[PDB]
C-alpha cells in the first residue's frame, strides 16, 4: 500500500456495470457520482489505483 | 445522527412532492424481493460534528 500500483486508461471504453453488477466484491461505494450513472459518462483519462 | 436525506430514489420528485417511503433501492440488475448488498435502504445521515 505504500508502493500503490497505479493504472491509467485511455482511448479505450470502460464498462463499470460489470463492476457494479459482480457480487465478488465485499464493499462497493461511490462519491461526486451515482454508480448507476458511470456508464453513460466520458472522461479525459480514468484511473485505477491498487 | 436525529437528521436524514435520501440517498436514492427510482424517479425524480416533482414540484413540492414528499415522500416518507423506506422501501429497498435495487441499485443493481438483480432483484430484491424486499430484502443488503446492491439493495439499499434509502435515507442517511450526515452525522453533524
Amino acid at each position: 500500500v505504500y508502493a500503490w500500483n497505479r493504472k491509467r486508461i485511455s482511448n479505450c471504453v470502460a464498462d463499470y456495470s460489470v463492476l457494479y453488477n459482480s457480487a465478488s466484491f465485499s464493499t462497493f461505494k461511490c462519491y461526486g457520482v451515482s454508480p448507476t450513472k458511470l456508464n453513460d459518462l466520458c472522461f479525459t483519462n480514468v484511473y485505477a489505483d491498487s | 445522527y436525529n437528521y436524514l436525506y435520501r440517498l436514492f430514489r427510482k424517479s425524480n420528485l416533482k414540484p413540492f412532492e414528499r415522500d416518507i417511503s423506506t422501501e429497498i433501492y435495487q441499485a443493481g440488475s438483480t432483484p430484491c424481493n424486499g430484502v443488503g448488498f446492491n439493495c439499499y435502504f434509502p435515507l442517511q445521515s450526515y452525522g453533524f460534528q
